């Protein structure tokens, strides 16, 4: 969120 | 020189021939006699780097780049080394450079643009991978990439045609033989087949076999009954997200449930502690926590997994961000099986099972995974909702004014004892209604003014958009907060008169056939408006420009900011309807929205990610809620948006549901969990291999 962080599922990287 | 040369050719042969310590040796070796030597430096620092010797690499690297000032190649690899090990802007610099020494290098612009992707910069990341594919046509990284950029800002520009390009390209490298340039996790996306997504979770987990097979360690030895741990079963899970991620989010309080006359739990942390209540709880309630992120090496922590006697090891990620599956195709356990964290197939076939459930993955559709289907009795899906935001468990309004349930809210553990201090409070059979007077006039006033908190009767009443200023560990979802909550259609534009459709998840879920879905419902129900979120705010052009196409006016899509966890969930509760994206679900932003109580549309699909909301609904009782195909979904919605009467009956059958359903029962998912794992192990120490779990 605007100001702190919003943690998601996310790819990992290749 | 010339012998130099012979021996890096050896080397790049040793290479091919898969021993990498030969060519390593062959390196040295043609370093030795040739010290000046660039191309030598730099095929051993790649080979190095493919090791995971980072540090050392860069130093061959740093060799490369001198000794070459136009070995732009060289910069780009050196780059991609220092991305690798987290120096974003030292990467930056390489890749900045490498496009200064040659501006027509596709690669570097690739790289750069990768850079700015994972940095946020999306438009960045877009212009850069157009420069790559400008300068190489021929490009499937920088075009999936690309793609995938585009889904994430919902640029829905030639879209057929994207689709049907991204199909061919991983057509071609399938039958090439070459590792797919679309991720695993996004392949779910994508109109691809079953049998190509598969495929392409089949080359990743290969990779990681190949990263583990150079260890050249022996199959471990596994237990054969429970006797070494008196009886108990040893469950291993393994997560990077034990800390503030959907995943504690959902199961943080499920190893403090578990039977410790019947189970030993271990939780396997593949990330640092973060400092985070989520961390701290996981560690305070696991029998044992062990952090595998001072272990880097995938070597010695599957021995340590191993050396725990590990009966069934449990994957959290799969092809997601932190993921070690290097330690799974290490196989230090019997039994191993997905769960939660990753919807799809590993592909792999060090993964023995999927723990899933028969509304998921019917047993129609399981040719899609590699696994055997082990299956939940209920939904695999479970959230933590029930500890984490009890204070939203019951609500009262307050009638600013018939009688509405999503107007102006109020939340809190203590509102029943502020309730009673009250006069004339109204229950409409049960929901406490607050009528219109000065204590009404008192909130309204505070939202407006934005003010932070008043005090009435000696209870603190909070603005709902002010929760980080008052607790921060309560907006983050760390803390119950401890104050009464006040949340109102006016703190984010919503109309005070009309049916409010919306959707939490983020932009990249949603595709054209989906807004028109939504766009059809919105031109049937004239008095409603869709509730959309800024995930990213670049999105939020592209999606009006597309309703404004499709004949929708500005008014008729409503955007709120990303908000902290409590007050995205707190704030579900002034919607009447929640539209969940048919190509890829809210997972947890579906838990999400029926905890506050929102009744939620889906049209299961075909995979795993576009099936878990009607598993979801199927647990929480509202088969009505599901739709066949798309023309039942717009039904569905428009029945909701103006049969009042059924939209109240629906509406209080989720709110009790969501209490008197398995949904949210943490207690009772890891009591089915734990039957389930014993079936597991019964079949394991049978003797057998592992069968689809499906009764
Ligand atoms: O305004 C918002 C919208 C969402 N979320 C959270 O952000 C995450 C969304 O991540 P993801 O897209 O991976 O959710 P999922 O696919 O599981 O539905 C979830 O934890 C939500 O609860 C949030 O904190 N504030
Ligand atoms: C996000 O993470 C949660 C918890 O790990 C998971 O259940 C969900 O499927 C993930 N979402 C996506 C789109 O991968």
């Amino acid at each position: 969120y605007p100001g702190g962080s919003t943690p998601v599922s996310s790819a990992n990287m290749m | 020189p010339t012998h130099a040369d012979s021996l890096n050719n050896l080397a790049n042969i040793k290479r091919e021939q898969g021993n990498i310590e030969e060519a390593v040796r062959l390196y040295r070796k043609a370093l030795e006699v040739f010290p000046e030597f660039a191309a030598a430096h730099s095929n051993l620092a790649s080979v190095l780097q493919q090791q995971g010797k980072l540090q050392e690499a860069l130093m061959h690297y740093k060799e490369a780049i001198r000794i070459s000032p136009t070995f732009a190649d060289a910069y780009s690899n050196m780059g991609n080394t220092l991305k690798e090990m987290q120096d974003v802007q030292g990467a930056l610099q390489c890749y900045t450079r490498a496009i200064q020494i040659n501006p027509a290098f596709a690669d570097a612009h690739s790289n750069l643009a990768s850079i700015h992707k994972d940095s946020g910069n999306i438009p960045e990341a877009i212009a850069s991978y157009r420069t790559a594919l400008k300068l190489k046509p021929d490009f499937p990284d920088a075009y999936c990439n690309l793609a995938h950029c585009l889904q994430i800002v919902c640029d829905w520009t030639d879209y057929d045609e994207r689709m049907k390009k991204l199909v061919s390209i991983v057509a071609d490298q399938l039958e090439k033989n070459r590792l797919p340039s679309v991720h695993p996790h996004h392949s779910m996306l994508y109109p691809l087949s079953h049998g190509f997504r598969k495929a392409i979770a089949e080359r990743h987990g290969n990779l990681c076999l190949d990263k583990i097979n150079v260890l050249h360690k022996p199959p471990y030895e596994h237990p054969k009954d429970l006797k070494l741990s008196d009886g108990r079963l040893r469950v291993g899970y393994v997560s990077s997200n034990f800390g503030n991620h959907p995943t504690s989010h959902l199961m943080q309080s499920i190893p403090g449930m578990h039977n410790p006359d019947k189970f030993e739990v271990f939780c396997y942390a593949l990330s640092p502690d973060d400092g985070t209540n989520f961390r701290v709880k996981v560690m305070a309630e696991a029998n044992h926590f062990i952090d595998l992120s001072q272990i880097p090496c995938n070597g010695k922590a599957a021995d340590r997994i191993h050396q725990d006697g590990i009966h069934i090891l449990v994957n959290m990620n799969g092809y997601t961000k932190g993921a070690r599956n290097e330690l799974f195709a290490l196989r230090p356990a019997p039994i191993q099986a997905m769960w939660l964290g990753y919807p799809g197939t590993s592909g792999a076939l060090f993964m023995d099972y999927i723990i899933t459930d028969q509304e998921t993955s019917p047993a129609e559709v399981a040719e899609q995974y590699s696994e055997k289907l082990a299956y939940m009795p209920h939904t695999f899906f479970i959230g933590d909702h029930a500890n984490m935001f009890p204070h939203l468990k019951k609500k009262a309004v307050i009638d600013f004014k018939h009688i509405y349930d999503n107007r102006i809210v109020l939340n809190g553990i203590d509102l029943k004892a502020f309730l009673d201090s009250l006069p004339d409070v109204k229950i409409v059979k049960n929901m406490p209604v607050i009528p219109m007077n000065t204590i009404a006039e008192a909130v309204i006033e505070m939202i407006n003014r934005g003010q932070i908190q008043i005090t009435i009767n000696g209870f603190s009443i909070s603005n709902g958009l002010a929760t980080t200023q008052i607790n921060n560990k309560a907006a983050t979802g760390e803390e119950v907060p401890r104050t009464i909550i006040v949340t109102t259609r006016s703190q984010y534009g919503l109309p005070e008169d009309a049916i409010v459709y919306c959707n939490f998840n983020q932009l990249y879920k949603i595709d054209p056939s989906t807004l028109q879905m939504w766009a059809n419902i919105l031109k049937r129900v004239p008095n409603s408006v869709l509730w959309l979120l800024r995930f990213p705010a670049v999105g939020e052009p592209n999606i009006q420009q597309y309703a404004q196409n499709m004949g929708l006016p500005q008014n008729r899509i409503i955007f709120s900011p990303v908000a902290p966890k409590e007050e995205h969930v707190r704030r579900g509760q002034l919607a009447d309807v929640c539209l969940d994206t048919p190509l890829c679900n809210g997972h947890t932003t579906g838990m999400d929205v029926l905890w506050a109580g929102t009744p939620m549309v889906t049209m299961p699909g075909e995979t795993l990610a576009s099936r878990v909301a009607a598993s979801q609904l199927t647990c929480l009782g509202c088969l009505e809620l599901i739709a066949k195909n798309r023309q039942e979904y717009e039904d569905i919605a428009v029945k909701l948006g103006t049969d009042l009467e059924y939209l109240k009956k629906v509406r209080g059958k989720v709110w009790k549901q969501r209490i008197s359903s398995p949904l949210f029962n943490t207690k009772q998912y890891t009591m089915e969990l734990e039957r389930l794992y014993l079936q597991m192990w019964e079949h394991y120490a049978a003797g057998n291999k592992p069968d689809h779990m499906i009764k």
